[PDB]
């Protein structure tokens, strides 16, 4: 007799990291 | 017996834009 | 006899958050 279907594959790689965060707010006046 | 495990899934999608940068330095005194 | 191949795996997790951004500009004089 034919066996059962094999198990589901493993998940793929984690996705690429997101873009670097936005540049910070401008600092206070001197 | 069970068949082969299936193929790995495709790569994940991109992550979020990162944390905002630090506030900048103050203007020169002033 | 050996069974048929299993189904494809899930798409991988969403990627990690980006690295922290650069320092903000110097303030107005």
């Amino acid at each position: 007799p034919k066996g059962r279907p094999g198990p589901k594959g493993f998940p793929g790689y984690p996705g690429p990291r997101g873009r670097p965060g936005k540049k910070g707010p401008r600092g206070p006046p001197g | 017996p069970d068949g082969d495990r299936g193929p790995r899934g495709p790569p994940g999608y991109p992550g979020d834009d990162g944390p905002e940068g630090d506030p900048g330095p103050p203007g020169d005194p002033g | 006899s050996k069974g048929d191949p299993g189904p494809p795996g899930d798409r991988g997790p969403k990627g990690p958050p980006g690295y922290k951004g650069p320092p903000g500009d110097k303030g107005f004089r």
